[PDB]
């Protein structure tokens, strides 16, 4: 599954980052079967922590790094599954991943974007 | 093919008859669990009384006593979908003359939905002493003996206008 | 100069250079048969060892002066270069140009590419190919650098005009090596593979006869420039119609009424999207993927109770099928005009809208499809037929010339085993020896046929046997020749091949325990009746027809292969991914369907069916996996270059084959033909036991009768008997329409017509007895139609009497009953139509019969094959329930079908119903296939065919497929050819015999028909005077300027793109913004008739067109005040669109600017009687068969094509499917329940409320017969004949350019005929012929030297000398007025005057003339 994003993406301190993502899976969108996952990790060897998912709707699993920063911020109908953080903060530097299933679509995608928080 | 046919409205007395009650589906390749009851006032009153009831596939018949016997189902056979419900007495008497009522319900079955249906068919009913040739029938044989003479006629008539101008053309030369 | 050549030289170029120079400062055609790529006269002779394949001074005189220098190889091929510097570096004569030029035209290094393009093409048909094989490419492209260098080296880059760039071909090759090294530094990777397909398009530029084929097509195709655009102006006409009337029809769904949860239809369409949860709320019939339709009008399809109809969802088809916008009724349109799967789209509109809409479907498929499509044969038959006369005229008139040049240079010159051998040679009689072999193969391939699936032991071993005794005697009979001949003298006559062959297959099947499919070989030995020589002249029709097609037309059959490989490889690369992934688009099980592109097998199977016809489905597939755009472009491009491709190549054979059989002369065979030695041998043999038998038995042993035939022969004879009669016709023929399933509903009408059947019946009986008054027996019953009138009337006769005396109902009387159907025949004898039609129809039957028996013969060997592959190997295990064919892994084979029903119930071990069993079904399958109706379910269970009782796998076959594509090529193809062109052959013959007039027009119609030819005259009137009043004035010079109409045509152009912008629920800001504009619209051309008005005041009425232009702008008026008076007082949306209708007509007027769609609109006007005339007799038969359909099939189960509507139940019904099954499409759909018989399939006992018939199973044979017999007829009137009408009327209109005209000034004539002839005797002297003629005025002047002309007018000459006045009178005026019809008219009338001036014949013999004498000179 072909995972559109930008590789890295640099943010000022403080301003908001959008994260894109969208994937050109030719099957319709089933809401019902749709499935997305938002995870963040340090380092690519690193523990990931799921911060969002989308299960029938979108779930905010309000991660205490996050506070309340992170917004979906896409239209899985239109094939963008792209989230938002406000507000960036220096910690929020690190990798951040797009999984995405399109049931009955077989292969699952994945997008892995490095956000640098600039002074 | 189902085609909804009307019945007859006079019976002859001491004899049997059939009474008809065909009650089609929009769609015949539906489902259904057809059952239909029947009613029937005499006349000179103004009571529909039940009569009989026709389930699964054996008729119910009620106890009036001018129906006790007399009557047998004469509408479709071990398939409960049953799309006819005629009936047919037997010794017809003079008290069956009267209006007749075929309520019919139906429950057609579709994917997840049953839609229960009723159509409502009124007959009525007069007992004669002698069986009365329809006006249609007499009118029409009529008609037919009145045609075959008169084109006849035409043709004979004509006949003998150009027989005898060509004889008369015949004796010219 | 034969020998003039000369090496190119340094010395010899300096020559030239200064010559081309000195001519320039001083101050033709080069000769076409020196010119490069061609062969070297032989007048040339023999090229010198030292000369061939060098640089060589240039030859021709053109290029003499041009620096230039030629080179000739070793097959006398000239290549022309240019001796200019290539690359400013290399001159004619350096070592690397040399070398260059000497290989690029090198025998090895020509057939060298051809071997590497194939292999390429090879390669490029693997879907996943393995990883070593980027070596092979790197290969391939770096051979075809090189190649491309070595001629870059020989012609240059564009230094010159020899050059590489020059030639267009060689920029593909180009491209291909640039693309060939920027695909792998630089970097869609599936979009970029396929451009390396170019590589297949260069065998054109190398095999020798490409380049002229496809120059050829192109020539073909720019001739199509008009057609095009009237076919896109008819589609878009009637997608304007359609997209009025239909629009937003097929969104009706039958939608649930009870919703729960206080849902409406809106919070519930915008919340579910899934199969499982729309089948929740819509009504969806068992297995369909789309809602079933509804409609709101009573003549609609009908949902049932709880569900109404409403207008929502997607249409069916994905989407593609519909009328919303003015693309889709455009596609939908264009399909409709190809017939394909038109039925589906026929039956969906009509559940939707209503049954009455049937009439705009009629007028589409006759108006539109069959006319554009005859018009596309008619332009592609002229412009082939005017190319090959072209090519054969060249051709002939280049072998006179060759001639003459030869003329010209010729001028310029001057034991034991030996006896044995030949005491079996006896026995090589033809007319016997052969003969009989002849009959023993006959014999053996009956016997071969009588195979068949079911078989009893002992049948088999009889087979066994006789394939054994055929054998023994076929060996025999060859070793006999064998050595009567031996090697050298056998071998070389075809059929002992043949034999040869045919033997050694049959041994080798003989002894080898092992089973083969060789028993394919077996069954063709029947081709051995192919040695029967002419005396059959149709089978010999057939074989020289397939040998043009690898022969004179190869190279076509070559093209054509070529393009269905590119395109398979081509789809296959673009599409093969798509299909692989996004599977569970187009399927439910996430599997390949049965067709796709993912290999190149069944990619190649795709391309194959769309040129047979079918497009649609695939495309819709396509459409859903891959992008729309990409799909369309690529089907849309196959359809048309494919088709004219097949178009050109069916044509090809025909127009060759059929008109050389018209040019074609003496054939008589070398020998007698055996047969007809024989014949003679046998009939002389028979007539001599006769009269032997003969010989043996002899020696051993008043006046009022004729004033009654007078009479009544007066009476059937007035016009008022004759109208009466007619009219008791109708009536009787009307009054079967009523007896339906619903008679019994409506009583009256019942006895009514019961009744009336008696008088109908009495009056033809009283017809019948005045027609035998008036005529008597020996005039009567020797008319055909006598006859027939008295079979009908006696079967009503018989039917009448058994009736009243009461045995009625005893068996076939009922059955005779049904043969009331028959009588509106009786009107073929009234209608003059319809008896010219039946004419031609019945003249043509023995020919049809002819070609009938050769197909039945070849389609014999197919059928045989087909029951040696596929009998009884069509069984399958399903599930009843849904229709699924078990999975195979359980239930392997029927013992254990047969288990599974014991423990479950719904299975069934059922057959195909249409199958290969024996010989008969093998003839209705192989129909089904040869018409495309009904193959697919054919073909699905022949590849997946395991052996006898196993149950079948999914493609176990897989190559039966080829079976199928050989037979539709040969079967379906070729005999489809054979079959059309006897007939139009035949309908030439018949136009020959009554003076070439149209076969189909009755007298007034052929009065009619020439009055309307008198229309496209161009006979110019004056044009309106100017009046004087200049404020008219001034309108009149403006409204007559061309600029004028150009804007009124911008203008109508404009309304046009207004129209096609309407769609499904737009708006209502763009609704009421396109009502004004429309009003404007109105308003500016009423203002154009109003200005024509003031300026023609009375002359606007003197043209046709301005009359039209009147009516549309009075309409336009009426329509929208009309349309806009309904809106406000009433409300009826049907009628609404009826009325909007009306403003197409402004569109309409743009066929009056172009000059080239009026010719093609002019010849259909033309043709419109004739196929009145075919109309209404298909209308008859069409009737006919509605009445036996109503009286037969009104009862048969609903299956497939019998549905709730479209049935044989009523009168409407059977004329629809009628209607439908005209054209072919979708037979085998009504005909499947037919076929069905017993139980489980049928009942016998159904009881059907409302009627006392009983049961639902139709009568197979019946069925059969009717259906077979009814697509036979409609093949054979409303295809064949339609074609030839138009194909007659088109060239009629096309010949425009007609009128020759000139005055009598033949008294100049007289007046120099005078100062010669003084003494007026009628004669002068040859010697003065020379100056009489050159003393007249044009046009008949005939200046010096004018001997050479008048000596080629053969003039006849009498005794001394002498010629005669009117000799050379007509002789002039034949050379004006050229050879026409009226010349010898006129010449028969100018003889026949002078002989009844003239009785002296004595001094007019002619005893030679001008052409003989100079003969006799010389
Ligand atoms: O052909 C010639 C005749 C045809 O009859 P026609 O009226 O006399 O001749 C036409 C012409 N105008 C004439 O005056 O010259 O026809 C002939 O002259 C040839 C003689 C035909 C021989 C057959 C005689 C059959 C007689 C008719 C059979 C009577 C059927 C009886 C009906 C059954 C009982 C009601
Ligand atoms: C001249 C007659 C006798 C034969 C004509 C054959 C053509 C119709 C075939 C051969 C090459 C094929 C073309 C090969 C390449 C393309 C490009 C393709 O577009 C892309 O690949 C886009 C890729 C991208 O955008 O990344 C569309 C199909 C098309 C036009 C194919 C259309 C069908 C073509 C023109
Ligand atoms: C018994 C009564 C109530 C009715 C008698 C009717 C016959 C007089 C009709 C019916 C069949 C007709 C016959 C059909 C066939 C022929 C053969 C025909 O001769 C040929 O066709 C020769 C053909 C040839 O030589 O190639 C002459 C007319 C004739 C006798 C017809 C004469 C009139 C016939 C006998
Ligand atoms: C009653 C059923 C069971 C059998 C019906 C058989 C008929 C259909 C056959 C037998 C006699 C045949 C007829 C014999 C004679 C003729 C006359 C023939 O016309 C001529 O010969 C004209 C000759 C001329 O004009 O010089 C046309 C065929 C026809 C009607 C034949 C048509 C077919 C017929 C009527
Ligand atoms: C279809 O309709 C019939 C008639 O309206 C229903 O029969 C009734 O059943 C109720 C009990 O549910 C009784 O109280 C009525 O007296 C019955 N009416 C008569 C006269 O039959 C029938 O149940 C309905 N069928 C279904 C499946 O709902
Ligand atoms: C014939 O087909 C029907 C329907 O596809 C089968 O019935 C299904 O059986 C499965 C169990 O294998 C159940 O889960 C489904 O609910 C059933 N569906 C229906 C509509 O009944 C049936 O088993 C098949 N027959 C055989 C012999 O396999
Ligand atoms: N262009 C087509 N014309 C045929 O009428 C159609 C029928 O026959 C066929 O074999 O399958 C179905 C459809 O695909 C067809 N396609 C195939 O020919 C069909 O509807 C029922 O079989
Ligand atoms: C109806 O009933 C009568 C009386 O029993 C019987 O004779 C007749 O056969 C029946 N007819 C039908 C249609 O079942
Ligand atoms: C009808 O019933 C009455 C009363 O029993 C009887 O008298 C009469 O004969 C019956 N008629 C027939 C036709 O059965
Ligand atoms: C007929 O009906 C009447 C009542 O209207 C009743 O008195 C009489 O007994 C009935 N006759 C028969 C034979 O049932
Ligand atoms: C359903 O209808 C009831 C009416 O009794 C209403 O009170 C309720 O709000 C409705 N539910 C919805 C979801 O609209
Ligand atoms: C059918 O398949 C079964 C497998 O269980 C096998 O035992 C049987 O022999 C097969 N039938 C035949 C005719 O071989
Ligand atoms: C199953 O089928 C066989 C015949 O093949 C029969 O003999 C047997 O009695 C049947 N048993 C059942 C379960 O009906």
């Amino acid at each position: 599954m072909e995972v559109t994003v930008p590789a890295t993406l640099n943010v000022l301190n403080g301003s908001d980052a959008r994260l894109p993502c969208t994937f050109n899976s030719c099957y319709t969108v089933n809401h019902k079967q749709f499935s997305l996952n938002w995870t963040y990790q340090e380092c690519n060897n690193c523990s990931e922590e799921m911060f969002l998912q989308f299960r029938m709707k979108i779930i905010n699993l309000k991660l205490e790094r996050f506070q309340d920063r992170v917004e979906f911020s896409g239209n899985p109908s239109k094939y963008d599954v792209s989230v938002m953080l406000r507000n960036v903060q220096p910690e929020d530097e690190g990798i951040y991943n797009c999984y995405i299933m399109n049931p009955p679509d077989r292969h699952r995608g994945h997008g892995k974007i490095h956000l640098q928080v600039l002074m | 093919g189902c085609v909804e046919v009307d019945s007859e409205t006079e019976a002859v007395y001491g004899m049997t008859f059939k009474i008809l009650c065909i009650s089609c589906k929009r769609r015949s390749e539906t489902n259904a669990e057809t059952f239909t009851e029947w009613t029937f006032r005499q006349k000179g009153t103004e009571e529909f009384v039940k009569i009989l009831r026709y389930e699964n596939e054996v008729l119910q018949l009620e106890e009036d006593e001018r129906f006790e016997g007399r009557v047998v189902w004469n509408g479709s056979r071990g398939t409960k979908d049953l799309q006819d419900l005629s009936i047919f007495i037997t010794n017809v008497t003079y008290n069956h003359s009267g209006d007749y009522e075929c309520h019919v319900y139906r429950l057609l079955f579709f994917e997840n939905y049953e839609h229960n249906t009723s159509v409502v068919k009124k007959i009525h009913i007069e007992v004669v002493d002698k069986a009365n040739r329809d006006m249609a029938s007499i009118v029409s044989e009529i008609m037919m003996y009145v045609l075959i003479v008169v084109l006849t006629i035409w043709l004979v008539a004509e006949m003998i206008y150009c027989y005898k101008k060509i004889a008369a053309a015949t004796e010219t030369a | 100069g034969p020998q003039s050549f000369v090496h190119f030289t340094k010395q010899s170029l300096a020559l030239i250079e200064q010559r081309i120079a000195e001519r320039k400062s001083k101050e033709p055609k080069p000769s076409s048969d020196l010119e490069a790529g061609k062969q070297l006269p032989f007048i040339y002779g023999d090229i010198p060892p030292g000369m061939v394949s060098e640089p060589l001074e240039d030859l021709d005189p053109y290029y003499a002066d041009k620096k230039t220098f030629i080179v000739l190889n070793k097959g006398k091929t000239i290549f022309r270069f240019n001796a200019t510097p290539a690359l400013y570096m290399l001159s004619p004569f350096s070592p690397l140009r040399r070398i260059s030029i000497k290989i690029l035209v090198h025998s090895l290094f020509s057939m060298l590419i051809m071997c590497t393009i194939l292999t390429n093409c090879i390669f490029m048909t693997m879907n996943n190919p393995p990883d070593w094989t980027k070596n092979v490419e790197y290969t391939f492209t770096g051979i075809y650098t090189f190649e491309s260098l070595v001629k870059i080296l020989a012609r240059g880059f564009c230094v010159g005009e020899f050059t590489f760039l020059r030639d267009p071909w060689n920029w593909l090759d180009f491209v291909v090596i640039v693309f060939a090294y920027l695909t792998e530094f630089v970097n869609n990777v599936s979009a970029l593979r396929t451009f390396r397909v170019l590589r297949a398009l260069k065998t054109i530029s190398v095999i020798p006869g490409l380049k002229t084929i496809v120059g050829a097509l192109i020539q073909s195709v720019k001739k199509l420039s008009d057609v095009m655009i009237l076919t896109v102006f008819c589609l878009s006409v009637f997608a304007l119609i359609g997209l009025q009337l239909f629009m937003g029809n097929l969104k009706h769904k039958c939608f649930r009424n009870s919703l729960e949860n206080n849902e409406t239809l809106e919070s519930i369409m915008n919340t579910l999207e899934s199969e499982e949860d729309f089948r929740k709320y819509f009504y969806y019939l068992e297995g369909s993927k789309d809602a079933l339709l509804c409609g709101f009008s009573t003549d609609s399809g009908q949902c049932p109770e709880g569900y109404t109809c409403v207008k929502i969802g997607r249409n069916p088809d994905y989407g593609y099928t519909s009328f919303d916008t003015f693309s889709w009724a455009f596609l939908a349109l264009f399909r409709l005009m190809t017939q394909d799967y038109w039925e589906n789209l026929y039956q969906q509109t009509l559940r939707a809208a209503g049954k009455t809409y049937m009439i705009f479907f009629v007028v589409v498929i006759f108006l539109g499809s069959f006319y554009l499509i005859n018009l596309i044969l008619a332009v592609v038959a002229m412009a082939y037929k005017e190319q090959n006369q072209a090519n054969i005229e060249e051709a002939k008139q280049k072998e006179l010339e060759f001639q003459q040049m030869l003329d010209r240079l010729k001028k310029e010159q001057e034991p034991y085993w030996i006896k044995f051998k030949k005491c079996i040679y006896f026995i090589v009689m033809d007319p016997f020896v052969d003969l009989a072999i002849t009959i023993c193969i006959v014999l053996n391939t009956l016997f071969m046929a009588m195979e068949h699936h079911p078989m009893t032991e002992e049948f088999k071993n009889v087979l066994a046997i006789g394939n054994l005794v055929f054998t023994g005697i076929f060996a025999a009979e060859m070793v006999l020749k064998l050595i009567a001949m031996d090697p050298y003298e056998y071998f070389q006559v075809g059929w002992n091949i043949f034999d040869s062959l045919i033997v050694t297959l049959s041994l080798v099947e003989l002894f080898l325990a092992d089973v083969e499919g060789l028993s394919v070989l077996r069954s063709f030995r029947l081709l051995r009746v192919f040695k029967l020589a002419k005396s059959w002249p149709t089978l010999n029709m057939l074989i020289k027809i397939i040998g043009n097609s690898v022969g004179a037309l190869g190279n076509l059959t070559l093209v054509l292969a070529i393009i269905v490989f590119i395109f398979a490889v081509v789809g296959m690369q673009l599409f093969g991914k798509s299909y692989k992934e996004c599977v569970c688009k187009i399927n439910d099980d996430c599997t390949l369907p049965r067709w796709h592109m993912n290999d190149f097998f069944h990619s190649f199977l795709i391309v194959f069916r769309v040129l047979c016809g079918e497009w649609i489905e695939t495309m819709w597939d396509c459409m859903e996996v891959a992008g729309q755009a990409m799909c369309l472009i690529v089907y849309m491009m196959v359809m048309v270059i494919g088709n004219l491709v097949v178009l050109n190549l069916f044509l090809a054979l025909l127009l060759s084959s059929f008109s050389s059989d018209n040019l074609t002369a003496i054939e008589e065979d070398p020998d007698a033909n055996n047969l007809q030695i024989a014949v003679t041998r046998i009939k002389k043999g028979i007539n001599y036991v006769k009269q032997t038998l003969r010989e043996f038995i002899l020696k051993a042993f008043g006046k009022i009768w004729w004033n009654i035939r007078k009479t009544c022969y007066k009476i059937v004879e007035h016009s008022w008997f004759e109208s009466f009669i007619v009219l008791m016709i109708l009536l009787s023929s009307g009054a079967l329409a009523f007896e339906d399933i619903y008679i019994e509903r409506k009583k009256t009408i019942k006895i009514i017509l019961e009744y009336a059947d008696k008088i109908f019946t009495y009056i033809f009986i009283l017809e019948m007895l005045l027609k035998w008054i008036a005529y008597g027996y020996k005039t009567y019953f020797t008319n055909a139609w006598c006859w027939l009138d008295f079979l009908i009337v006696d079967v009503s006769l018989v039917t009448l009497v058994a009736n009243t005396l009461g045995y009625s109902d005893l068996g076939p009387i009922k059955s005779l009953r049904t043969l009331r159907a028959l009588r509106p025949l009786r009107a073929l004898s009234r209608f003059e139509g319809m008896r010219v039609v039946v004419n031609a129809l019945i003249g043509a039957i023995p020919s049809i019969m002819n070609v009938l028996l050769v197909c039945l013969i070849f389609w014999l060997i197919f059928s045989i094959m087909g029951v040696n592959l596929f009998a009884g190997k069509f069984y399958e295990c399903i599930n009843t329930t849904d229709g699924s064919r078990f999975p195979a892994s359980q239930v392997p084979n029927r013992s254990e079908c047969f288990a599974l029903m014991n423990v479950s119930q719904n299975v069934r071990w059922k057959n195909l119903k249409v199958n290969f069993d024996n010989v008969g079904l093998g003839y209705l399958s192989l129909l089904q296939v040869a018409t495309f109706k009904g193959w697919t379910i054919i073909m699905y269970a022949a590849v997946d065919s395991v052996n006898v009782d196993k149950q079948p796998k999914y493609e176990y076959s897989l190559y039966m497929y080829i079976y199928f594509v050989v037979f539709i090529i040969f079967g379906s193809f070729f005999t489809l050819n054979l079959f059309i062109g006897v007939i139009i052959d035949n309908f030439n013959q018949q136009k020959k015999k009554l003076g070439g007039q149209d076969i189909f027009m009755t007298e007034e119609q052929k009065k009619y028909y020439n009055a309307m030819k008198k229309l496209g005259s161009k006979k110019p009137q004056k044009p309106i005077p100017r009046p004087g009043n200049k404020i008219q004035g001034c309108i009149f010079d403006l409204v007559t300027n061309q600029a004028f109409d150009i804007s009124i045509m911008v203008l109508i152009c404009l309304n046009m793109v207004t129209m096609m912008v309407e769609k499904e629920g737009q708006s209502q800001h763009m609704t009421e913004v396109l009502y004004w504009i429309n009003v404007v619209f109105i308003i500016l051309f009423t203002g154009e008739c109003v200005l024509k008005l003031i300026s023609l005041r009375h002359y606007y009425f003197t043209v046709g067109w301005n009359i039209f232009d009147f009516v549309v702008v009075i309409i336009s008026i009426v329509g929208m005040f009309l349309a806009d008076l309904i809106e406000t007082y009433f409300v009826s949306p049907t009628l609404f669109r009826v009325i909007r209708l009306a403003r197409i007509g402004r569109i309409l007027r743009l066929v009056k600017g172009a000059k080239g769609i009026r010719t093609l609109l002019f010849a259909l006007m033309m043709s419109l009687p004739a196929l009145f005339n075919i109309g209404l007799l298909l209308f008859l038969v069409m009737f006919i068969y509605a009445i036996f359909g109503m009286s037969n099939f009104a009862y048969v189960k609903k299956e497939d094509g019998i549905n709730d509507m479209f049935n044989f139940e009523t009168f409407g019904n059977s004329m629809i499917c009628l209607f439908q099954i005209t054209t072919s499409a979708g037979w085998d759909g009504l005909l499947a329940p037919i076929l069905n018989s017993k139980p489980p399939d049928c009942d016998p006992k159904k009881v059907h409320p409302g009627s006392s018939v009983e049961g639902d199973c139709g009568n197979p044979s019946v069925g059969i017969f009717y259906f077979v017999s009814y697509i036979i007829i409609s093949f054979l009137v409303v295809v064949n004949m339609y074609i030839a009408v138009i194909l007659e009327n088109f060239s009629v209109a096309t010949e425009e350019s007609t009128e020759p005209l000139s005055e009598d000034d033949f008294e100049m004539f007289y007046e120099v005929w005078e100062k010669f002839d003084p003494d007026a005797t009628q004669f002068i002297e040859f010697s003065k012929l020379s100056d009489f003629a050159a003393a007249l005025d044009p046009p008949l002047l005939i200046a010096k030297p004018n001997k050479v002309q008048l000596i080629a007018m053969d003039l006849p000459m009498v005794s001394g000398d002498r010629i005669h006045c009117l000799d050379i009178l007509f002789a002039f005026t034949k050379r004006v007025l050229g050879e026409s019809g009226e010349m010898d008219s006129l010449r028969s009338q100018m003889e026949e005057r002078f002989m009844s001036a003239n009785p002296s014949k004595v001094s007019y013999e002619p005893i030679t003339t001008t052409l003989k004498r100079k003969q006799e000179d010389v």
